[PDB]
RNA sequence: ACCUCGAUGUCGACUCAUCUCAUCCUCGAGCUGAAGCAGGUUCGAAGGGUUCGGCUGUUCGCCGAUUAAAGAGAUACGUG
RNA sequence: UACUAAGUGGAAAAGGAUGUGAAAGUGCUAAAACAGCAAGGAUGUUGGCUUAGAAGCAGCCAUCGUUUAAAGAGUGCGUAA
């Protein structure tokens, strides 16, 4: 159960208040919110560079938020430190992706390319034309960017024709 | 890193030797000149790579179970342990073995003699 | 198990105050083909090779009556070449399985009962 | 689970309306209906209900009639 | 996408989630991706 | 199917049927053996489907026994007819099987797959299947 | 053989169309044994639309001729 | 007093799902055990029905021994092998 580890805690400026509903996480990369429900499913608690959040009841739902928050307890930590950074695979003979200021366009199937905004804090880079590396802060925004440009056409599953996750799979059937 | 098995001359079966660094005849030659005791029956070696290649390789014994059939005193080919391939010797299975047992990951003789008896069960017999 | 804890800690206790003369040399990612080297080299003597539990070996090593808590503790996948019977041959065993390894260190032990590090060990265990 | 379902004697545009869009347009009707809800079909019924001075705010305009400041009557 | 009325492990890794008060499999490979179990 | 020699009376009627405890107790021959959790009067269409079912999901190394019969008649009635004019067509043989009757019993096949086979007969049955072992 | 024979007007059509959506389309994507240009299934979807005639008399049933679409049914097998 | 996240009560059935609280045995274990985490994942391994390239998994067979705590003709993914 993740719900109790040592999760390390940062001196330089993350520190971690627990509210009766919410916890904030403070460090030089702005600050991450988590929203608690309205019962606390975990004990809260910080030690000096440390933190093991026990849960104080045992019922269907909180256990399982236990775990989910103490998973969350600890990618906050290391993304408001350090951030954190998805990749995007935009493989195809003619899909080529560029970053213009903060905005990504990207040239699939079509002959007319598309453009998407990017969340502030969240910076996108290319280093080859079918990659996008976005390295952020919270993996929840980057997560909701890169859905919202994946669920409009998905990469073929015969040969990559479109944006992978790099944790999604397809399968290869008959015709070429 | 690839594995092969060659003969005494040829060297046709897989294009894992091309990929080792080198034009084919000239680490052909030098194949057949080490394994020219071994002449007529085939050889597993390991291949290890190398920029030029002027000499990276060893020399893995010849493979029981295709072996096996010397020391059964004739050249049946089988696949299933039922059908039985002649009679093993036991002076030519203890030859085996400790020719074998380079090849093995042990140094001792009983368990070279045992894992021939392993794998020589692929054929239809164990080592008696 | 518990009273597997104990029994390990009693026999390698035994066996490292009796032969104090070994090397627990250690290799994290202990391979296959490294094995196989070692203990063609080995073979001819008492000596094996193993991935042990830390926790037994470090409580053994503290109950050996030989230096080291930590020293035969927490690190990687900690393997062990305890040094059996003659630790000559064995020792070469463990320089060729060194040789062998990508990297591979002097976790702990003594040649014949007599303090010996990487830079000593080596010198006659060559 | 609770949406709100409505048709009159029209037809062809049957009322459902979920609570947040409830929110959005109109509030006063859902608490006259509820009440309502529990009057007998008489004389008085829409007679009654109109007591049920249904607002969204801590106010009134009847401030002028003399109310009575208290809580859940 | 689908309908039936149980669902089963379908692939090699075919998941069992309960999606919405739905029981569902789904697969790392789109293929295997049931409703209403 | 299972069409009787005879039967001791041309339509028996849709008799009624008592008793938690009558007739194949548990699995004379097999290991296995299927429960029907609803006792009434069955068909031997459905007999064949489940066992059918349990070869099809058996192959041939695993043994069936079937240990009932449908002995007496029931009708099932068509359309466009007026009640009445004597008991209707006897369209099916018909077993009264009271609850406590072991009818198919499986063997020679891993338990689980014995199990799964259960299940599958149960599947292709209006009934629910149950798992009965063998006491003799 | 029941509310209905000291009656309860029905076949079909024209018109009026409405509705539930187990969808034809549009709108939307998934799954795809979807090579692409287009999409097979699935559901969401009542919100709208969702053929003319000769011929059995007639929409419908044969045939000719149409769009993305010329709907699964009830409304006393709608209507008087 | 719970139980719920469905409004079940105030629709189910053939059946499926670690549903949950609770109940019931369970080994490791506070010398940190199991699954992510360090991992080896080898040898005969090219063994054969056999293919310039199926020989370690298009597919099949003996799938067993050896180094060993441990490695399966490989559980699988994957290379034309």
């Amino acid at each position: 159960k993740i719900g109790n580890r040592t999760i390390t805690l940062d001196p330089a400026k993350v520190n971690l208040n627990f509210q009766k509903d919410h916890i904030a996480v403070k460090g030089p990369l702005g600050q991450i919110e988590l929203k608690l429900p309205p019962n606390l499913p975990l004990k809260f608690e910080l030690k000096d560079n440390n933190l093991q959040i026990t849960r104080n009841n045992e019922l269907k739902q909180s256990k399982i938020f236990h775990g989910t928050y103490n998973a969350l307890i600890t990618n906050a930590i290391i993304g408001v430190t350090q951030g954190f950074e998805k990749k995007l695979r935009l493989v195809g003979v003619g899909y080529r992706a560029n970053v213009e200021g903060e905005t990504l366009n990207l040239q699939l199937g079509y002959s007319h390319p598309i453009k998407e905004k990017i969340p502030k804090g969240l910076t996108v880079k290319v280093e080859k034309n079918t990659e996008i590396t976005i390295s952020g802060i919270s993996k929840e925004l980057v997560g909701q960017f890169a859905t919202e440009v994946r669920k409009w056409r998905k990469p073929e599953p015969y040969k990559g024709k479109g944006v992978l996750y790099f944790d999604e799979v397809i399968v290869r059937k008959a015709g070429k | 890193i690839a594995k092969i098995n060659l003969l005494g001359g040829q060297a046709k079966p897989g294009p894992a030797l091309a990929s080792v660094g080198i034009n084919m005849g000239e680490f052909t030659k030098q194949f057949n000149e080490k394994t020219k005791d071994k002449q007529g029956e085939m050889i597993p070696c390991v291949i290890t790579a190398y920029n030029d290649k002027s000499f990276d390789f060893i020399l893995k014994t010849t493979p029981v179970s295709i072996l096996l059939k010397q020391a059964a005193k004739l050249e049946k080919g089988a696949k299933n342990a039922k059908t039985i391939v002649g009679k093993i010797t036991m002076a030519k299975a203890k030859e085996i073995a400790q020719y074998k047992l380079v090849d093995l990951n042990a140094n001792t003789v009983e368990a070279a003699l045992k894992m021939v008896l392993g794998t020589a069960k692929q054929m239809g017999i164990e080592v008696i | 198990a518990k009273k597997d804890k104990a029994q390990q800690v009693a026999d390698v206790s035994h066996l490292l105050s009796t032969s104090a003369g070994f090397v627990i040399f250690d290799y994290t990612s202990m391979s296959a083909i490294e094995a196989t080297s070692i203990r063609k080299k080995l073979f001819k003597n008492g000596s094996k090779i193993k991935v042990i539990k830390n926790n037994i070996l470090r409580r053994a090593l503290k109950a050996g009556k030989f230096e080291g808590i930590d020293e035969t503790a927490i690190k990687g996948k900690l393997a062990v070449a305890v040094g059996v019977n003659e630790i000559v041959e064995t020792l070469k065993a463990v320089d060729g399985v060194v040789k062998a390894k990508e990297a591979m260190n002097f976790v702990c032990g003594y040649f014949d009962n007599r303090a010996f590090n990487s830079a000593d060990l080596e010198k006659i265990a060559k | 689970n609770e949406f709100w379902y409505h048709h009159s004697q029209y037809i062809g545009g049957i009322k459902k309306v979920s609570g947040r869009d409830m929110l959005k347009k109109q509030s006063d009707k859902l608490v006259y209906n509820a009440v309502k809800g529990m009057l007998p079909d008489n004389r008085l019924s829409r007679r009654w209900i109109t007591k049920v001075h249904v607002f969204k705010g801590d106010k009134h305009n009847m401030e002028a009639q003399k109310p009575t400041t208290l809580n859940w009557s | 996408m689908k309908v039936r009325a149980s669902v089963k492990p379908i692939c090699k890794d075919c998941k069992i989630i309960k999606r919405h008060q739905i029981v569902r499999v789904i697969c790392k490979t789109q293929k295997h991706k049931q409703r209403q179990g | 199917m299972l069409q009787p020699k005879r039967t001791k009376y041309r339509k028996p009627h849709n008799v009624s049927y008592e008793g938690k405890a009558k007739g194949n107790s548990y699995v004379a021959f097999g290991e296995y053996g299927l429960v029907a959790t609803k006792g009434n009067w069955i068909d031997a269409r459905a007999i064949e489907s489940a066992r059918i079912a349990i070869s099809k999901c058996l192959g041939k190394t695993g043994k069936m026994w079937i240990r009932i019969f449908p002995h007496m008649s029931k009708t099932k009635k068509p359309l466009e007819v007026r009640m009445g004019s004597g008991k209707g067509n006897p369209e099916f043989w018909v077993a009264v099987v009271k609850q406590g009757t072991v009818m198919f019993e499986v063997a020679n096949i891993p338990e689980s797959q014995m199990i799964k086979a259960l299940t599958r007969a149960g599947h292709k049955l209006p009934v629910t299947w149950k798992i009965l072992k063998r006491e003799e």
